[PDB]
RNA sequence: CUUUAAAUCCUUUAACGAGGAUCCAUUGGAGGGCAAGUCUGGUGCCAGCAGCCGCGGUAAUUCCAGCUCCAAUAGCGUAUAUUAAAGUUGCUGCAGUUAAAAAGCUCGUAGUUGGAUCU
């Protein structure tokens, strides 16, 4: 990113995943960022905001997108503990 | 005149996508070329690798196509690599011109010891691999150019790299796979995980999300 | 697999140095029936006296007479099959007169259509083939 | 035993492949840039290029304040900057890497004295050179491929006893003269 | 047998990062393995562990951060000296802006940056980046 | 395999005499001609890149 | 131009065949 | 003149010394590898070329020539030996199901290798 001046010299910054951390490709069509909305806690209604989570193709074939999902969603408070 | 058939086309053509890195942040699959064409059709350069010839036995005669194998890129930080097979030699460079504007990615560029200037090399070691052929890109100091074959060089050249070391396995006279393996090598540039991309992502909106009610409304 | 052992030293070495005995170069050039079974006997040309000219026939998918000469080696008294290169450069030979001839590019290996012709003509009766054929130089008398 | 010395070495490097079309190109704009006699003039530079890229990187690879580093590397910065190639105000070790062949180049007296309007091209700049009619300071200089230091600049004089600086009518303007 | 148990612990390691694992677990532990896990660690690769004690040998179970790509021993442990540190470099090391060897001095177990910082040679046990 | 024929083709060559042209230039002055015929102007191009030697 | 292009078309694998490969990008 | 033990050479000075500036640059090539002509004439699987693939059997981009063109250049081609190419000897760094290849199978000495642990 940064050279010895400072200055940022990428052409852009990759998304990682949520679950791996791995960097997603430019051409990684199976991954995906998905936004979880999220709910007002006395209207129990969307408020506007979400939660975005990104999952590269690797977890998504591997059938790890549901469990990595879940616990992002539970990290995040949308998903009730057990 | 373009008429977008994809709803990235229409973003594109609507002038809501400002450029290729937004495309490229979010992985999308670029289907028009026309795209290709707006956000860099003003540096591309084309160069057919290759014009080979395939044959299909058959009752009465063999049926011969030919297989063009296109290198294009502006000389900056963008390379893609088309093959394309038709029964004429104009059609198939034609479409070979279209698929490696099809299949552009972006390079990132390194630095090989201290970071003066712009970045001049790859930023690690990458291998790219296709049937047999294995290439391998190593940083190289400023000024020492591309030291490789001239296939993967034209590629590397295409891809902005200034200077590189490479070193391939195989068999590396199948000019396709030869060329494959380099731009495989090359694309996993901005794969490659390192120390100053630890920081953690700033999930933005994302075309589709950004200007869903643009491409309700028009 | 391989031994990758700080003590593996002696065994590494010796299991190169066996092994290097089935590379077919190594043995040729370290053995010495190569060299004692090269009508040179390892240089890059050599005098010889005509004995006759023959006519050998090209090999199978092409059609030819390439002229060629027997040559008695005065180095060792050796017979030998050597290419007159270029046309009519059969004419500039006489029988009995001294040839110097090189090799033919494949070092022991046959050439082309040629088949069993490792050596070819370079100078005949001291005047190269290839003045003589130019007209720079003609055959002394 | 004799007490002759054997000390002598290549002053250039002839190039993996002979027949590459954009190094054939290249080379021969240097060379008509220039005005240089054949390809070995270029691969004589791009030797001499190349070795001083090695011998930076070979320093750049030591630790900085190793002092076999700052000696020479100082000199070596020195001798770049005393020939011209190299600005005074770039003087690290890295900025070595950055110099092109015809930096070289254009330090050639040929090139100094196309540049200083001695001459009307290059080919007549080598032509004078090489006909005895440029000095520089004192000294009447021969050689075209003569690498001119920024101190010896401002001076390359017309020479004092060249018929263009000095004023001695060569052969051809004396011998037709006299038929005048 | 089992021979290099810091072998097959970094192995676990890539094996288990290459799954995309958060945690892995190593055994038979060793001071050699936690002392390379530190250095790791201090870089920022892996993160936190814990040493599980059972009464005839350690286990570690490594949390996991996605930020390692390659960790590997080099077997046998050869004598390194400063000289060659940077053969050894760039051999092994992907780049000059990143990437650790891992050395056992006289100081202690380090990277190859501390080695050269502290002056001295040893015997290299592994690499990570 | 008869040696009969050795200079047949050689021999049968209607002879024909080399033509008088000025002389090549040499050295730099050949260099800078090629330079300046091929990097100076665009006139022997048709923008398809023939080549020096086309006789079409 | 388009000559080498049509001229292997007429002989994929003639005697013109690799020099028209060659003449059309190298 | 200078040089040097006489000398020669280089350097220096003067005289003569350049318009086909005839004071005339060559050596290999022009199908691909590999840069440069499917131009013309001759030959017609002949003569030959061709490191390799291949060209030649009446329209030869490949012989023999003329012209033109390019490669290096006061040099360039050839043979042999050798180094890199060769990660085709592989320590770095190769392979061993079917392409060449794991011993028919165990035991076994030397050899090589050898679990945690002590501030």
């Amino acid at each position: 990113m940064q050279n010895d001046a400072g200055e940022f010299v990428d052409l852009y910054v990759p998304r990682k995943c949520s679950a791996s951390n791995r960097i997603i490709g430019a051409k990684d069509h199976a991954s995906i960022q998905m936004n979880v909305a999220e709910v007002d806690k006395v209207t129990g209604r969307f408020n506007g905001q979400f939660k975005t989570y990104a999952i590269c193709g690797a977890i998504r074939r591997m059938g790890e997108s549901d469990d990595s999902i879940l616990r992002l969603a539970k990290a995040d408070g949308i998903v009730s503990k057990n | 005149e373009w008429m977008p058939v994809t709803k990235l086309g229409r973003l594109v053509k609507d002038m809501k996508i400002k450029s290729l890195e937004e495309i490229y942040l979010f992985s999308l699959p670029i289907k028009e070329s026309e795209i290709i064409d707006f956000f860099l059709g003003a540096s591309l350069k084309d160069e057919v690798l290759k014009i080979m010839p395939v044959q299909k036995q058959t009752r009465a005669g063999q049926r011969t196509r030919f297989k063009a194998f296109v290198a294009i890129g502006d000389y900056n930080g963008h390379v893609g690599l088309g093959v394309k097979c038709s029964k004429e030699v104009a059609t198939a460079i034609r479409g070979a011109i279209i698929l490696a504007k099809l299949s552009i990615v972006p390079v990132r560029r390194g630095y090989w010891g201290n970071k003066i200037g712009k970045p001049h090399t790859v930023p690690c070691k990458v291998t790219g691999r296709c049937g047999s052929v294995l290439v391998r890109l190593i940083p190289a100091p400023r000024g020492t150019g591309i030291v490789s074959a001239p296939v993967p060089k034209k590629l590397l050249m295409m891809a902005g790299i200034d200077d590189c070391y490479t070193s391939a396995r195989g068999c590396t006279a199948t000019l396709g796979n030869f060329a494959k393996a380099t731009f495989d090598a090359i694309s996993k540039t901005y794969s490659y995980l390192t120390p100053d991309l630890w920081k953690e992502t700033v999930f933005t909106k994302s075309p589709y999300q950004e200007f869903t009610d643009h491409l309700v409304k028009t | 697999g391989k031994c990758r052992g700080l003590r593996t030293a002696r065994k590494l070495r010796s299991h190169r140095r066996d092994q290097k005995w089935h590379d077919k170069q190594y043995k040729k050039a370290h053995l010495g029936t190569a060299l004692k079974a090269n009508p040179f006997g390892g240089a890059s040309h050599a005098k010889g006296i005509v004995l006759e000219k023959v006519g050998v026939e090209a090999k199978q998918p092409n059609s030819a007479i390439r002229k060629c000469v027997r040559v008695q080696l005065i180095k060792n008294g050796k017979k030998i099959t050597a290419f007159v290169p270029n046309d009519g450069c059969l004419n500039f030979i006489e029988e009995n007169d001294e040839v110097l001839v090189a090799g033919f590019g494949r070092k022991g290996h046959a050439v082309g259509d040629i088949p069993g012709v490792r050596f070819k003509v370079v100078k005949v009766a001291n005047v190269s083939l290839l003045a003589l054929y130019k007209g720079k130089k003609e055959r002394p008398r | 035993p004799v007490a002759r010395s054997w000390v002598c070495r290549k002053t250039y490097v002839t190039p993996r492949r002979p027949f590459e079309k954009s190094r054939l190109d290249q080379e021969l704009k240097l060379i008509g840039e220039y005005g240089l006699r054949n390809k070995r003039e270029v691969w004589r530079v791009k030797f001499t290029l190349a070795k001083i890229r090695k011998a930076a990187r070979e320093l750049l690879t030591l630790d900085e304040k190793d002092p076999r580093r700052l000696f020479e590397g100082n000199a070596l910065l020195r001798r770049l900057v005393r020939i011209g190639v190299l600005d005074e105000g770039k003087m690290k070790l890295d900025y070595i890497l950055g110099l092109k062949i015809e930096d070289f180049l254009e330090r050639r007296l040929q090139t100094q004295v196309f540049k200083l309007g001695l001459a009307k091209s290059i080919h007549h700049a080598r032509v004078l050179i090489r006909q005895r009619h440029i000095r520089v300071r004192k000294q009447v200089v021969n050689i075209p491929s003569f690498i001119v230091r920024l101190d010896s600049q401002k001076h390359i004089d017309f020479s004092l006893r060249s018929p263009y600086g000095g004023g001695r009518p060569g052969r051809v303007k004396r011998k037709n003269a006299k038929k005048g | 047998v089992r021979m290099n148990v810091l072998a097959d612990a970094l192995k676990s390691i890539n094996n288990a990062e290459k799954r995309g694992k958060r945690q892995v677990l190593i055994r038979p532990c060793s001071k050699v393995i936690v002392r390379f896990l530190t250095v790791m660690m201090k870089h920022g690769y892996i993160g936190e562990f814990e040493i599980i004690d059972d009464h005839r040998a350690g286990k570690i179970v490594v949390n996991l951060t996605g930020r390692l790509n390659k960790c590997g021993v080099i077997s046998p442990r050869f004598d390194v000296q400063l000289k060659d540190l940077e053969k050894w470099q760039n051999n092994l090391l992907p780049s000059r802006q990143f990437g650790f060897i891992v050395l056992t001095t006289s100081a202690g177990i380090m990277d190859h940056e501390e080695a050269r910082r502290k002056h001295t040679g040893g015997k290299i046990l592994g690499f990570f980046f | 395999g008869s040696l009969a024929r050795a200079g047949k083709v050689r021999g049968q060559t209607p002879k024909v005499a080399k033509q008088e042209k000025k002389k090549k230039k040499t050295g730099r002055a050949k260099r800078r001609m090629q330079y300046n015929r091929r990097f100076v102007n665009v006139v022997p191009t048709f923008g398809k890149k023939k080549g020096p030697n086309a006789n079409s | 131009f388009s000559e080498w292009i049509d001229d292997l078309e007429a002989d994929p694998k003639g005697k013109f065949a690799q020099n028209l490969l060659k003449k059309l990008t190298g």
